[PDB]
RNA sequence: UUUUUGUUUGCUAAUGUAAAAGAGAAAUUAUAUAUGUACCGGUACAUAAAUAAUCCUAUCAC
RNA sequence: UUGGAUAAGGUGCCUAAAUAUUCGCUCAUGAGAUCCCAUAAAAGGUGUUGGUUCAUAUGAACUAGCCCUGAAAAUGGAUGGCGCUAAAGCGGAUUACCGAUACCAAGCCAUAAAAAGAAGAAAAAAUUUUUUUUUAGAAUCUUUUUAUGAGUAGAAAAUCGUGGGGU
RNA sequence: UAAAUAGUACCUGAAAUCGUUAAGAUGGAACGGAUUAAGAGAGAAAACAAGUAAAGAGGGGAAUAUUCUCUUCUUUAUUAAAAGAAACAUCAGUGAUUAAUUUAAUUUCAAUAAAGCAAUCCCCUGAAAUUGUUUUCACUUUCUCCCCGCACUAAUGUGGGGAAAACUGGCUUUAUUUCUUCAAUUAUUUUUUUUGCUGAGGAAUUUUAAAAUUAUUUGAAUUUUUCUUCUUAUAAUUUAAGUUGUUUCUAUACAGUACUUUCUUAACCCACUCGUCUUGAAAC
């Protein structure tokens, strides 16, 4: 074992949606194993990482990551929603996304 | 307790009567109990049956009392019979059905369902004419002479209703119905 | 839904939820082999299910045929056609979810070897009453001119006595492992060994 | 949307562009509010270009400062200088376009003997 | 006056207390009732029990009654209804 | 000093008034009127000698034991160094699961709290805070690679404030490790990294 | 009689019912707010102080929010003036939801806007 | 195939990922029953029956 | 604008939310599927589901639910599509959820009105004295408050700009 | 020639349109809006560093030509601080969550282990003789027993007929409640577990006064109480009297790949040709 994970695997989504209204000051995060409304608001307060790759270095690297704060669950089934610093794209929304055990 | 399951239909004893007049000092007072989803409701029933069935109007009577019956032994299965009334898109029937149940209460949940379903007979279009247990000797219907059999006993052909949690959409290997 | 690959094994499945089940999968971000669509099946009986069938097929574009609704008569193109139907494939991402989906009949190169995962939510013993008519899509298909339904049949035949090969190694495999595993209990430490039989292994 | 700096709140870094602008040349993207009926603009609908309104005001208390924090003052000529000798840290100087480079120069001088700053120092330098 | 946040009355305290001055009183009370222990409680309801059952029977009395009633009306109805068809 | 009301009972530390405002007609005055801030109350499972994971650091999951409570709020952890690789280190209680496992429960190492207790004593708040000194030196290497980093390093060594943690470290250590290393399932998980894994749902974990 | 018979033109746009006290206080201390001004000039202030209340219902004799509560309550005899002194409260929508606002609330099947006459209390504390 | 350093005149050095953090998991079959094992689809005996609510696989550095 | 919580409506997928719970009914060899609404009737049905009234566990008669027939038009084809039958159908009940520019809280803009208005050191940083910012008083103006903000024809006010004039 | 991309079609030389190069996109339109992102350009006037020291290059002003002082550019090094953004923390506001909780009310209950009461019996519930009331017989369990059918059953049992009893259930008691119960609904109260968003303003005397709190001091009160209340006095505090701090980072930087910004592409969602007469125009 090279490197641990210390965050639990999730899907950034949509946004938080109407039927045909975007929303996008909030994502919907799926979180891997929780699948419940109660289940979901264990992680309510935690930290989330968008990490994502680019071409060009930037602080002298190909990564970086927005950041955000799960703010609340979002309805009977484990979702939970996700506010982040700055909106995350929907170039985003099949991908992995990293719910920390921080707070 | 368990709030997935409730029906909040209660029953309601209702006094109520006639404002006093000078002509009619000492009017009779009407009571009944009526099956309804919380008190005011309730109320409002007894109002309309009053209306239906004396000259009473809400605004010319007066509620005396308004009770709430809660059943005694809420968990002994009785055998309830009820009678209806109640309008179809055609015209209007009477009818018994019977109900193999914990409470009155719950006799008339299932009793509203079965006529919604059966049919289609909304509960605005429903007048429950009493209901009543009725004793083994005396049921006439045969699907709850069935229950009142001996040593009853019969093998659980439903199908699992797992919790939400253990509901995964995947699955390692194929489920079973028959479990045993 | 958080595994590279899911391969899912059609059979036994109600046609349409399992489309749906797979259709949010793929949406969500997921590639889903659909293996085996030989036997999915369909809740109608079998010839109320070709009618249908063959009314989809009539409507053909009255001008030029080689455009317009292409009657993809393999089940797994079936399986594909519906599971599109639930897919906004007219967008880009859409598209992306549509690809990500592979289907295939019997099962073949890789999907012989992989793990094949069930969808009860749409499994056909659940969800139909075992007094309701359903019907084989496989069967259905043969019925409006696919052909290649024998032969499947033969090769998935094939394969099976291939699978009870495998397995009896597998089962003699996981003996000696138990074997191994009680014989190696004893020669562990004891408080170690109790701590282990308290927690189930 | 909203473009925080400190307590600069700008509601709108996005200008308004006139409808159409877009769509023909002879269309110039200076805002012009479309009359006419059925303009879609005009009504509203989801998806076509915004209205500027008053809603959209910058606060009154930050309203014409710049990322600076500081009124933006035009000058062209030194004396004009001297009215923000009391102000130099609420104004800010932009020498006027049409300024030569040695009178220029000068201005700039000034300024820096002032401890005003100057938005354009780097003209014709 | 410069208009501040507006005080949560019913949470803050000293706002509520404020707002009213009593209200410190009925607190302390509050906090007092909640204090006592259980003991004397199980105790007292050993004393509802034996206060309790007169009333117990006047109600069993009076719902006895209504259940009567309900009896006799549905008889009625029964007998009606054997008349009608006779 | 304590505020008492509703029944809280707050605890009030004096704080500074650091940032001045712009006035609305004249000049200057500072922000906080307030003196006395609410101390920050940790929550009622971080004790002085609990197993706790490192979430976020570079010492990223190593299973650290807790030494002191530190008075500004955010806490002290050790992995003994030697035992664990975890040196004295500063953390929030945020960036810390404690576990349910305490050090001070074991019967071998239980007798040696006291003198635990007065090393963490010794260690004060303002000997973890860098001064403004060492960082300007710090600094002033980056005007080749590797040889950069080790003099950064030899800077960092010679803090007095950094030798005095060290010291204080290797107490700790020679106090702490021996009955740790001879209890050796307790040694061996304090070495080792924490991670999640499939199986491990993290909601369900009452660790 | 009057405000009744009002009430009954009203009806389909509207719940109500008996609020309980409880809940009057809770109304008037989270979403209390006054008229203070001189008339027909007025601005909505939230209560706070009794200072606010006092002054214009000081001829009448209910200094505080106590006292207003009170006659709220109870009918008394300075109630119309104290009502008048309320802005309208300005509610949430209810916390969990309504059932159907087409509907009445005595329809046996789902709805809200008759005379709750109890119930009206929980529907304000959802929507406080 | 392996190793190193890199992709920080129109050009002549050269980068992109709709998805890595353990992305672990090959009987088959019925669903009012299955599966093996041993005999001749049948018989006898085992085995599964909240089956990924599991099992496997991680940290023991040099 | 930010956050909340709802409305109508929904919650299998398309599509944000239930393959929710709970009780019935319904199989359709052209099922059904939600106001306006995008069609269906008289008449039938030993289809199945309840009833009601009668007679001797059968025979009658009715009765109304769903279903079936009645039910045929021209490009190919539309419960919006896929599909759905232990419903994702029809009728209920129960929760929970998602869900607007409406509601709520807070901010900011403008409008309207309302209060109200013709003299003074505050702080920090340096090392007791220096340096750093401010040290306001423009009535169509300043400060603060509260409410409100859709809009064609139209009306008004304040602004913006072009060619020239005097200053 | 000052200048010829001022070359006699000659001042400036816009747009439509076209060329070159580059970059980018490209599945039956294109463009657009809202929102980020990824690129590619520009940029430091907030987006760090005032001053002090050493000696260069300048310029000024005064004091009575040459002492003093004020500065701007370079330079070497020499200390700030502020600034913004993070994170945590604290309050306040506004929510979401999951635990609860006091005193009542409303025919609740449920065990506990000793006594007993009746046997189609009892709490009840039926069917019969304007409310209450009297009596009638009907109703409970069983792994009990007997007879017939003799394994007849879905059943490790069973259909019918009949007994038995009181383990079952119900009642009556006497005590007991952490062996288990003390519900549910309302009324009245109090608190808590995590938590999301927000921080407007800056008060030369309404950022005061009072409330609240802490530590003292005088006198009462019945809710006898380490939060019991009021009040006599005194100091501080914040729960008052709209966010403050701590630590990093940007950064010991002068523009970089970071930061701000323009354009350019994508992507999610949305978006019909404007003008016009018209009840009604995306209009075939
Ligand atoms: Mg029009
Ligand atoms: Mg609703
Ligand atoms: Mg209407
Ligand atoms: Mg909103
Ligand atoms: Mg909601
Ligand atoms: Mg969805
Ligand atoms: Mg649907
Ligand atoms: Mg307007
Ligand atoms: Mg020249
Ligand atoms: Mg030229
Ligand atoms: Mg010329
Ligand atoms: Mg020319
Ligand atoms: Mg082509
Ligand atoms: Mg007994
Ligand atoms: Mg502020
Ligand atoms: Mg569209
Ligand atoms: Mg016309
Ligand atoms: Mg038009």
């Amino acid at each position: 074992l090279q490197a641990v994970r210390l965050y639990e695997k999730g899907v950034i989504l949509g946004y938080k949606r109407s039927q045909r209204n975007q929303d996008p000051n909030f994502t919907l995060i799926s979180i891997k194993n929780v699948n419940t409304k109660k289940h979901a608001q264990f992680y309510v307060g935690k930290r989330v990482a968008y990490v994502y790759r680019t071409t060009k270095h930037h602080d002298g690297v190909k990564i970086k990551c927005i950041w955000g704060k799960v703010c609340r669950t979002h309805g009977n089934s484990g979702v939970i929603r996700a506010k982040f610093k700055t909106h995350i794209p929907p170039k985003a929304f099949g991908d992995r996304v990293r719910i920390l055990m921080y707070p | 307790i368990d709030n997935s399951l409730n029906t909040n239909i209660h029953q309601y004893h209702i006094v109520g009567r006639a404002i006093p007049t000078a002509k009619d000092k000492n009017p009779n007072v009407y009571r009944m109990c009526i099956f309804a989803k919380n008190d005011t409701n309730a109320k409002s029933r007894f109002w309309y049956f009053m209306k239906k069935i004396n000259k009473l109007k809400k605004s010319n009577g007066e509620l005396l009392a308004c009770e709430q019956i809660k059943e005694r032994f809420p968990l002994r299965v009785k055998n309830y019979g009820v009678l209806l009334r109640y309008d179809s898109r055609t015209g209007t029937h009477n009818m018994y059905k019977e109900f193999r149940d914990t409470t009155k209460e719950g006799a008339i949940a299932q009793l509203y369902s079965e006529m919604a379903g059966r049919h289609r007979a909304r509960a605005s279009s429903i007048n429950i004419i009493r209901i009543s247990e009725i004793s083994s000797s005396l049921v006439r219907r045969p699907h709850i002479k069935q229950l009142l059999k001996r040593r009853l006993r019969f093998p659980a052909l439903h199908l699992p209703t797992l919790q939400k949690e253990y509901r995964k959409k995947f699955a390692s290997k194929r489920p079973s119905t028959y479990r045993m | 839904m958080y595994k590279k690959e899911y391969v899912i094994d059609c059979k036994g499945h109600l046609l349409g939820r399992l489309a749906s089940l797979i259709a949010k999968e793929l949406l969500n971000g997921q590639r889903i082999v659909a293996v085996r669509c030989e036997d999915i099946n369909i809740s109608g009986s079998l010839y109320r299910n070709k009618l249908k069938y063959q009314e989809f097929l009539r409507l053909r574009t009255n001008t030029n045929p080689k455009k317009g609704p292409l009657h993809l008569r393999e089940p797994s193109k079936i399986l594909w056609r519906c599971v599109r139907g639930m897919l906004p494939h007219k967008t880009y991402k859409g598209q992306l979810a549509l690809k990500k989906l592979k289907v295939c009949v019997g099962m073949p190169y890789p999907y012989d070897k992989k793990k094949k995962y069930v969808l009860p939510s749409a499994l056909r013993a659940f969800r139909l009453k075992k007094h309701r008519r359903y019907c084989r899509l496989g069967t259905l298909s043969s019925r409006v001119g696919w052909n290649y339904d024998t032969l499947v049949k033969k090769n998935e035949v094939l394969r099976k006595q291939v699978s009870k090969a495998y397995y009896k190694k597998k089962v003699n495999n996981l003996n000696e492992k138990k074997e191994i595993k009680t014989e190696a209990l004893n020669l562990i430490n004891p408080e170690q060994r109790q701590v282990l039989e308290n927690f189930g292994y | 949307a909203v473009k925080k700096v400190g307590k600069i709140i700008k509601k709108r870094t996005k200008k308004f562009t006139r409808f159409q602008s877009n769509r023909f040349m002879r269309v110039k993207p200076a805002w012009r509010k479309p009359r006419g009926i059925d303009c879609r603009v005009r009504r509203r609908y989801k998806g076509t270009n915004l209205m500027p309104s008053i809603g959209y005001g910058s606060n009154k208390k930050t309203k014409f400062l710049l990322p600076n924090n500081k009124y933006k003052y035009v000058v062209k000529n030194v004396k004009e200088m001297e009215p923000l000798i009391m102000n130099h840290t609420k104004y800010c100087v932009q020498i006027a376009h049409n300024v030569s480079s040695k009178k220029r120069k000068q201005i700039i001088e000034r300024a820096k003997q002032m401890n005003v700053s100057v938005i354009n120092a780097k003209a014709r330098l | 006056k410069k208009r501040l946040q507006n005080k949560n009355s019913l949470t803050n305290f000293a706002v509520r207390c404020r707002l009213n001055p009593a209200y410190k009183l009925l607190r302390s009370l509050a906090v007092l009732r909640m204090r006592k222990s259980i003991l004397e409680k199980s105790k007292n309801k050993k004393e509802k029990r034996v206060q309790k059952q007169i009333q117990k029977k006047e109600l069993q009395k009076i719902n006895h009654d209504y259940y009567k009633g309900v009896a006799k009306a549905v008889k009625k109805k029964k007998k009606r209804e054997e008349k009608k068809a006779k | 000093k304590h505020y008492n009301v509703k029944g809280k009972k707050k605890v009030l530390v004096p704080v500074n008034a650091k940032k001045t405002i712009n006035k609305k007609y004249f000049g200057r005055k500072v922000a906080s009127k307030k003196k006395y801030v609410v101390q920050r109350k940790l929550r009622k499972s971080i004790e002085v000698g609990k197993v706790a994971i490192i979430l976020t650091g570079k010492h990223m999951g190593k299973r650290c034991i807790i030494t002191k409570i530190l008075n500004s709020g955010l806490l002290a952890v050790v992995g003994p160094y030697e035992i664990n690789g975890v040196p004295l280190k500063r953390v929030d209680s945020r960036y810390l699961v404690v576990t349910s496992t305490n050090i001070f429960n074991f019967e071998n190492i239980a007798k040696l709290k006291d003198d635990f207790l007065n090393y963490a004593q010794d260690i004060d708040d303002d000997s973890f805070i860098k001064t403004l000194e060492i960082k300007k030196k710090q600094k002033k290497l980056l005007k080749f690679m590797n040889n950069v980093i080790d003099k950064i390093k030899e800077i960092r060594k010679e803090d007095p404030k950094v030798q005095k943690l060290e010291g204080i470290q290797k107490d700790i250590g020679s106090l702490l490790k021996p009955e740790i290393l001879k209890n050796k399932v307790f040694a061996h998980y304090l070495k080792s990294k924490f991670t999640l894994r499939n199986d491990m749902v993290l909601h369900k974990m009452k660790f | 009689k009057a405000t009744k018979e009002m009430l009954k033109i009203v009806e389909p746009y509207v719940t109500y019912g008996y609020p309980t006290l409880s809940t009057v206080r809770k109304l008037l201390y989270k979403r209390g707010y006054v008229r203070v001004g001189k008339v027909r000039r007025y601005a909505r202030k939230k209560i706070q102080d009794n200072a606010d209340i006092s002054k214009h219902l000081g001829k009448y004799n209910v200094h505080g929010i106590e006292d207003m509560v009170y006659q709220l309550y109870t009918c008394g005899p300075v109630f119309k003036k104290v009502n008048n002194f309320l802005w309208a409260f300005k509610l949430k929508p209810p916390r969990k939801g309504f059932k159907a606002k087409r509907h009445a609330f005595n329809e046996p099947r789902p709805g809200d806007w008759g005379n709750r006459e109890a119930h009206i209390n929980e529907l304000i504390n959802r929507m406080i």
